[PDB]
RNA sequence: UAGUUGGGCACUCUAGCGAGACUGCCGGUGACAAACCGGAGGAAGGUGGGGAUGACGUCAAAUCAUCAUGCCCCUUAUGACCUGGGCUACACACGUGCUACAAUGGGAAGUACAACGAGUCGCUAGACCGCGAGGUCAUGCAAAUCUCUUAAAGCUUCUCUCAGUUCGGAUUGCAGGCUGCAACUCGCCUGCAUGAAGCCGGAAUCGCUAGUAAUCGCGGAUCAGCACGCCGCGGUGAAUACGUUC
């Protein structure tokens, strides 16, 4: 089984990863990871002013930190365990 | 700058002649950071020198530098309502800089089709104490001598 | 004529190429980000407020 | 240019008008706002009053004119000089 | 010489052919391919037989006065029908839609300071 | 010269996003749904002392944490008011809306609430100096390490607008670690808008 | 027995391995002359051997990627110096005084907003 | 055939947690200070490089056309719908850029090395047709997995031989490709044909102190389509700073 975690904040992301790994390991399944993935970055530059004044800009960046988990020899309990373990809303989670 | 003299960045010696002066010449001839073309041109010029003359091109080029490198320059000074030139001894770093700049500029201005050909010809003439580069050095010393009255300044 | 323009933009366009984006917050036609559906002005305002998830001042 | 597979372009209303007047002993001016419509061999011999943005200018169509858009034959803006 | 124009002698055959009106570098390559003549050989070296074969190929192609007459008829046609392009041609302005506030010097001619 | 937004400067350093959700294909839709939600709440609870709206999304569900200094007023009797709010928000959004109310202890340390108070008083034609002075006093009593306030516009109906401000303690906007709250509020008067700006520097993080 | 090293220059990273031999160098399964056809660059690569007096003693196998040829050459040089430290600690003094061990930190400076390059500014006319 | 497969994560890499640089230590100067000069060590030394960050205020500076708003004006019209046109005009003047004027080059062939980023009706493999722009079938990928994406300068050979040219690529003719309901006004791109001025630029004026200038490409936002502009990335990579009179 494969689990892809994504979040805008690596801190909460790592907390959720710890929870996933701990619950799987407790349920007896073997887990590979957490595997950091290349964090995605998107950049936006906007004119700071509302009218003319092209030179003065400001730059915003949105970062997506991603983690990967691979569960091996999944017990029947682990599948429902990893669906009961509910992550904070700030983390997007994918399974397989 | 205002604070004071800054450090000079070093140049490693040329790979095949084992000289820093050759590397500086390569840099001078380089354009748009195309050091490959620059180094190739310099080596071809030295090959032509070793061909047209049986001597070592490096020694020939050092002789050309000796002939072209100035000794007294003129620095402009604004004295009240009058601005005029003043003779000034040249520090050795500026000597090499002027030598390379003059040689390369007049090499580019020569009439031969290819730059390495022009460069080799100019180097040989300078070593022979003739050519545009030596002429420019003569003019520099001549201007310095004419304004020699201002040495006290 | 901003209100009528906003209404017409909301309505389906007669031809596909006529369809264009306006800042859904203020209706500005220019500089509308597809990801956020906001003009540059409104994007910067809300991003400062911290109400756009993930976005933050860039620096590198 | 216009893709060959697409074929020539003409506004349907203009084409319908010229078609209706094909069997006409004497052609009557066809008034169109459509600049886009391409001229056709059928269009030959007709006088078409094309809108220029302020009024319909008549143009007599000929086999020499065909192959071009109508709007090109009606200038938009006037420049007398300085 | 070949098509009524004395092509340069020293140059390579492909370039000498380009000197003919209506023939560009691609067309020169094509005609030489048909005739079998190598591109590198100079025209002065080219044998009279190769020159005759080249003449045949050019005569197959349209060049010089024929080409010029064709283009002038097209331009005359636009002007006579009074198309927008014809008016551009008549008044010496860009036909292809360029902006004329600046530049346009090629069509306009030398600047007039007034 | 201009200054960076005090909150926007620290978002992602010590302050966190209010819209606490992640989305890729529905990012724009969710963002605009949140904006409409915020506007609707602002209109609805204008009289209540609502400051911060934190929105979390869980699949079709939407959890909304509303911080207020008047939780009783927001809730109503037996949750009647919060329930009416939920139904209206469900109609608005088109999905299940769960609402969680949070009590704003120490309202004197909230930038938006302090700014709102000053704007209300200006609308009622209180002396701007008096409004700002008492706001600063209350904030310092609450324990803010520093506070700064500013009012700009046609003060007292003057034809020439100007800006008058006051401060107390420390408000080092350039110190990133400092927990400085900020908010801009407008008071609609007879002569036009007056801008109110409040900076509140709490215990640094 | 192989002595490993990692070198970096600009965006280039070079994993270097020294194996005793005749001084032959191979990069990405290809000889140094093929890969880096610039004699000056090749001499740069061999500098560490010269200072350590270990000319010809060690053959080098390098897996390098990123950056360009000059950057990858610098990375090879850095990795070679580190590999020599593994071979003999006493080379540290000569290597350090030659400055071969220092990781050249000069990277590309970011383009600034409003400036055409990192420092180049748009041409300015007063009136 | 392939990092392929098995196998291993060692290395690189990725990304969390940390370590590291503090004038911390050594010597000299200094008013027993601040501090300054030099040294050792170290990847990095004195703010290591760069970014973000912009005090009170100044110019009744800019914006009532992002938005909001006091007051004033219009209310079958200064409001609203539609087609077409204009904002793209062109005796002229200026700013900012791109391309050049050639041999440190042009052309042909071969060969090598990046980074930042984008991708669902979106990136599109591979194959076939096309001189080409592209087209057909069709594959993988919501992506460190697939693709855009073998980057260009570069290096190696051949050719051109100082020519307004094999430089230059404007304008123009014809013929096409796309996108789109539609390309005349008024898109970008392709082929053939044509082959403009231009031979390094007066007075004057601009940027830049190192991975910088110079130069070379690559990506992206807007976006059906359309950039020499903007934002960002990497490749190659210099010259000079005596000095503060002006
Ligand atoms: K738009
Ligand atoms: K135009
Ligand atoms: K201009
Ligand atoms: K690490
Ligand atoms: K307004
Ligand atoms: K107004
Ligand atoms: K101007
Ligand atoms: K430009
Ligand atoms: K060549
Ligand atoms: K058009
Ligand atoms: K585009
Ligand atoms: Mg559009
Ligand atoms: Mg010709
Ligand atoms: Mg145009
Ligand atoms: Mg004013
Ligand atoms: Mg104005
Ligand atoms: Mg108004
Ligand atoms: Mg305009
Ligand atoms: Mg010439
Ligand atoms: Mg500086
Ligand atoms: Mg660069
Ligand atoms: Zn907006």
């Amino acid at each position: 089984i494969r689990i892809r975690l994504k979040a805008y904040e690596h801190r909460i992301l790592d907390q959720s990863a710890d929870k996933i790994v701990e619950t799987a390991k407790r349920t007896g399944a073997d887990v590979s990871g957490p595997i950091p993935l290349p964090t995605e970055r998107s950049l936006y530059t906007v004119i700071r002013a509302t009218h003319k004044y092209k030179d003065s800009r400001e730059q915003f960046e949105m970062r997506t930190h991603k983690r990967l988990i691979d569960i091996v020899n999944p017990t029947p309990k682990t599948v429902d365990a990893l669906m009961k373990l509910d992550l904070p809303s700030g983390v997007n989670i994918e399974i397989k | 700058p205002r604070k004071g003299p800054v450090a000079k960045r070093d140049v490693l010696p040329d790979p095949i002649y084992n000289s820093k002066l050759v590397t500086r010449l390569i840099n001078r001839v380089m354009v748009d950071g195309k050091r490959g073309i620059a180094a190739n041109i310099i080596y071809n010029s030295f090959d032509i020198i070793k061909e047209s003359t049986g001597n070592d091109p490096l020694e020939v080029f050092e002789q050309a530098m000796k002939n072209v490198m100035p000794v007294l320059e003129v620095k402009a000074r604004r004295v009240g309502g009058s601005n005029y030139q003043v003779p000034v001894e040249v520090r050795p770093e500026r000597r090499t800089t002027l030598g390379l700049r003059w040689v390369v500029n007049y090499a580019r201005l020569r009439g031969e089709h290819t730059m390495e050909e022009r460069l080799a010809k100019e180097i040989m003439d300078a070593a022979n104490n003739t050519g545009a580069s030596v002429k420019k050095r003569e003019d520099t010393h001549k201007m310095a001598d004419a304004n020699r009255a201002f040495a006290h300044y | 004529a901003k209100k009528s323009m906003i209404a017409k933009n909301k309505r389906p366009a007669k031809h596909s190429t006529q369809a264009y984006t306006r800042c859904e917050r203020c209706g500005r036609p220019h500089s509308v980000y597809r990801k956020f559906h906001l003009c540059r002005i409104c994007f910067r305002e809300l991003a400062y407020k911290g109400q756009i998830p993930g976005v933050k001042k860039a620096s590198w | 240019g216009r893709s060959l597979k697409k074929g020539p372009f003409v506004d349907d209303h203009l084409m319908k008008k010229v078609e209706a007047q094909q069997g006409a002993e004497k052609k009557k001016v066809i008034k169109t706002w459509s600049r886009r419509s391409t001229i056709f061999p059928s269009f030959v011999g007709f006088t078409i009053a094309v809108y220029d943005g302020r009024k319909h200018v008549p143009v007599y169509i000929q086999e020499d004119m065909v192959g071009h858009k109508l709007g090109e034959f009606a200038p938009t803006r006037t420049y007398r000089g300085h | 010489r070949i098509a009524g124009v004395d092509i340069p002698r020293d140059k390579r055959v492909v370039v000498s052919l380009t000197y003919i009106y209506g023939i560009g570098n691609t067309t020169a390559k094509k005609v030489l391919a048909n005739v079998g003549v190598s591109e590198d050989v100079r025209v002065r070296d080219l044998t009279n037989e190769q020159t005759d074969a080249i003449r045949a190929e050019i005569d197959k192609l349209k060049v010089e006065g024929d080409l010029r007459r064709e283009v002038n008829l097209n331009i005359k046609r636009l002007m006579e029908i009074g198309s927008y392009r014809g008016i551009r041609h008549r008044r010496g302005l860009p036909t292809r839609g360029q902006n004329t506030k600046n530049n346009a010097r090629t069509r306009k001619g030398p600047t007039k300071t007034v | 010269g201009q200054k960076v937004h005090p909150i926007g400067m620290r978002v992602g350093i010590i302050r966190d996003w209010d819209a606490k959700w992640y989305a890729e294909k529905e990012y724009a839709e969710f963002l605009h749904e949140d904006l409409r939600i915020r506007k609707f709440i602002a209109t609805k609870l204008a009289d209540a002392a609502v400051s911060t709206i934190e929105i979390e999304r869980a699949a079709n569900r939407v959890n909304i944490s509303i911080h207020t200094a008047k939780p009783g007023m927001v809730i109503g009797k037996g949750g009647s008011e919060v329930e009416n709010l939920r139904k209206e928000l469900n109609k608005l959004t088109g999905k299940r809306v769960h609402i969680n109310i949070v009590e704003i202890k120490k309202p004197d340390l909230d930038a938006k609430l302090v700014g709102e108070g000053i704007a209300r008083q200006l609308e009622n034609r209180v002396a701007f100096r008096r409004a700002q002075k008492q706001a600063i006093q209350r904030a310092m009593r609450a324990g803010a390490k520093g506070i700064k306030t500013q009012v700009s516009g046609r003060l007292n109906g003057a034809d020439i607008a100007r800006s008058e401000g006051y401060s107390e303690g420390t408000v080092p906007l350039h110190t990133l670690r400092a927990d400085i709250d900020y908010a801009w509020e407008e008071a609609d008067t007879t002569y036009g808008k007056l801008g109110v700006k409040v900076w509140i520097y709490r215990g640094e993080i | 027995v192989q002595y490993s090293g990692t070198g970096r220059r600009k965006n280039a990273v070079a994993r270097v391995r020294l194996v005793p031999g005749t001084g032959k160098i191979t990069v990405n399964k290809k000889d140094v002359e093929e890969y880096i056809p610039h004699a000056d660059l090749r001499e740069v690569i061999n500098q560490p051997f010269g200072v350590t007096e270990t000319k010809g003693a060690y053959d080098v196998i390098v897996n390098v990627n990123g950056g360009g040829y000059a950057g990858q050459s610098g990375a090879i040089r850095h990795g070679i110096a580190r590999a020599l430290l593994q071979v003999d600690p006493d080379f540290r003094s000569a290597l350090k005084r030659a400055g071969l061990l220092t990781r050249d930190a000069r990277m590309v400076e970011r383009k600034k907003p409003g400036l055409k390059k990192a420092r180049k500014a748009s041409q300015f006319s007063k009136r």
